[PDB]
């Protein structure tokens, strides 16, 4: 009876025909969430790079700091205060600023790289002040080099001035 | 990790590789007094390749060793250079830690 | 070193009477050799046995590692005489622990 | 048949052509939340300048104290006790009014600058009361000089007085 | 760190340096206790006043 | 903090001030030990009642 | 998890799963009868809803 019972009584309503019509429109809803999802893990795995940087390394010093110098013109920084000692012998107060924590956008070696300053979020780490800060460096393309040149030029960048 | 020495250390209640695989210290390099580091090396060897002779008379499958002397004599040099000889790793266990406790230690 | 498989390792120490010139020689010679200068402060509160051998074995590349004022970490003279080098600090470090950082095993 | 029997199957139904219709709203407002985060990152990132502070640096102090001193007819203001001595040898309450936690506008040097006394959010830090409380200058331009101008005043004012 | 901070054109006062540590027959004794109540020492007190990072 | 911050027109009382700290024996020893309880110094209290920050 | 009945019921969980496919490692030292240990690796269903008959 379930079978053939109900064929007729939704045949019935012609609400029942709204009904189906809504019905195929929620089936599409999903299918077109589960196909935003998988388009973009599979642009992510095919087309984009992803360098992750915890607080827990000496790495994440050494790009902080590369980050600091090589920011281009960029206006969301974050202000740190630092005594400079003068050649003269005395001691000044000196303003330098960090890029406050945010999405910020390079031009390095032609490319758009994507860095973002990850913030704190419960405050629990190790050798460090248990910020849990990191930086994420995401670009456009295939190859890894670009992320080892950062990584070296930002070593050698410590190792300077 | 072959042709170094992993160190590893006590992280807990696991034992945990401590830094980076050491390179071998060779084991003529440690010169001990005549003919005492091929009798630990025999001994080692003779009961690391014996293990039925220990089953079948009930005998724990266990061995420790000792090495006293004044300082700087070759004792820890020599425990590296047998480590290499041997292919073993080396576990090192402080005992006058804070986390340590006997349940822990067992 | 490596063709005698002697660990490549070196330590010095200054001794006089204060005011000498010990932390200045240091302070000259390190600039000299242009190498940095890894302050360790042995009686501390946080230092372990443990935490001194990883901060010995990732201490920077061309750096000195100076323990300034090592005979207060420990007890010494009539204490040496007796059987405990008893540590007169603040921390979880011990005498055995600095020896074998110092020159160990896993040095 | 997947192809070819549901594309008879979804033209059967009236109720399908609006479903689709309805599929491209839908298309077309997921692209809409997507155009307006682009154009809000792009319009931070080209036209608009941002300087946080901590409460870790003294230049916070510095900032603070600047903020209340000018802060033109605020009225959104916290009160704030302090023991002040006179010349006459002996001491009263002084009432000094702070600019309390929210947004507030300035007209410093032709500009209309966004100031946010950023509150309390976790009650972790180091150095302070643990408060972590942060000031956010938010400004319409391109130049940087009007945010290192404020420090440099503020920490003037706080060599002065 | 602090007096590595300390604001420029300003006096560091230490006022009553000898309640800090034990003296006299404790300063002729080996260790020179820390008869207070952080954890500094004698060498910290010393390294920083006059020495390779001050 | 708290002998900077007493109301105006007010006395500030230390009753029994023999209390807080070891005496005559140890006034002549070396140091004057804090027999109480919490984290004052001799010369905490000393440079609160007549000091630079008084 | 306050009960020795729960450590003799995962231990029979263990043993008892059939082909089940959820499953999550456990590595443990097990002593060969000629004498030497010799790792173990060990599967115990990882958390989530098994069926079994
Ligand atoms: N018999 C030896 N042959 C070669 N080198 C030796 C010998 N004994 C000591 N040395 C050298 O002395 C130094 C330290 O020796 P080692 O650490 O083995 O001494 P030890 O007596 O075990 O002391 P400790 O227990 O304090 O470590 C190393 O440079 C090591 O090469
Ligand atoms: N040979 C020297 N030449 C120049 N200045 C010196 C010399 N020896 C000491 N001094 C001066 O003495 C002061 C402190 O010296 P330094 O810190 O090197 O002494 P020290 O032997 O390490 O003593 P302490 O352990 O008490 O610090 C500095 O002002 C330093 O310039
Ligand atoms: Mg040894
Ligand atoms: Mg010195």
């Amino acid at each position: 009876m379930p079978f053939s019972d109900f064929v007729l009584a939704l045949k019935d309503n012609p609400y029942f025909g709204a009904g189906f019509g809504l019905v195929g429109v929620g089936t599409a809803l999903a299918m077109a969430r589960k196909g935003a999802q998988l388009g973009l893990v599979a642009f992510r795995r095919h087309y984009m790079i992803t360098l992750e940087v915890p607080a827990r390394d000496r790495s994440y010093a050494w790009l902080l700091s590369w980050l600091t110098r090589h920011s281009t013109r960029t206006q969301h920084l974050s202000v740190e205060t630092s005594y400079l000692q003068h050649e003269s012998g005395r001691i000044s107060t000196k303003f330098e600023f960090i890029p406050s924590p945010g999405n910020h956008f390079i031009w390095y070696q032609g490319k758009w790289i994507r860095v973002e300053r990850n913030r704190d979020m419960q405050m629990v780490d190790l050798q460090t002040g248990t910020p849990w800060e990191s930086v994420t460096f995401t670009a456009l393309g295939t190859d890894r080099k670009v992320f080892f040149n950062i990584l070296e030029e930002a070593r050698a960048l410590a190792l300077q001035q | 990790e072959e042709g170094k020495t992993v160190m590893y250390t006590a992280v807990g209640s696991e034992w945990r590789t401590f830094g980076y695989p050491r390179r071998r210290r060779p084991l003529d390099s440690v010169v001990l007094q005549q003919g005492l580091a091929d009798r630990i090396v025999k001994d080692i060897r003779e009961f690391i390749d014996n293990p039925k002779w220990y089953i079948d008379r009930g005998i724990p499958y266990r061995r420790g060793y000792l090495l006293y002397g004044p300082p700087g004599c070759g004792k820890s040099s020599f425990i590296t250079a047998l480590a290499g000889e041997l292919e073993h790793s080396i576990c090192l266990l402080s005992l006058t830690d804070s986390s340590l406790s006997d349940d822990r230690l067992n | 070193y490596i063709d005698r498989g002697i660990p490549y390792r070196r330590g010095y120490l200054l001794y006089g009477p204060p005011g000498c010139g010990k932390s200045s020689f240091i302070t000259a010679l390190a600039g000299e050799l242009e190498h940095s200068i890894c302050l360790l402060s042995l009686t501390d509160s946080s230092l372990s046995d443990d935490r001194l051998n990883h901060l010995l074995s990732v201490a920077p590349q061309q750096s000195l590692v100076l323990l300034e004022d090592v005979d207060a970490a420990f007890l010494s003279r009539d204490l040496a005489v007796e059987n405990p080098i008893k540590y007169q600090g603040l921390g979880r470090l011990t005498f055995s622990g600095l020896l074998n950082a110092l020159d160990g095993v896993a040095s």
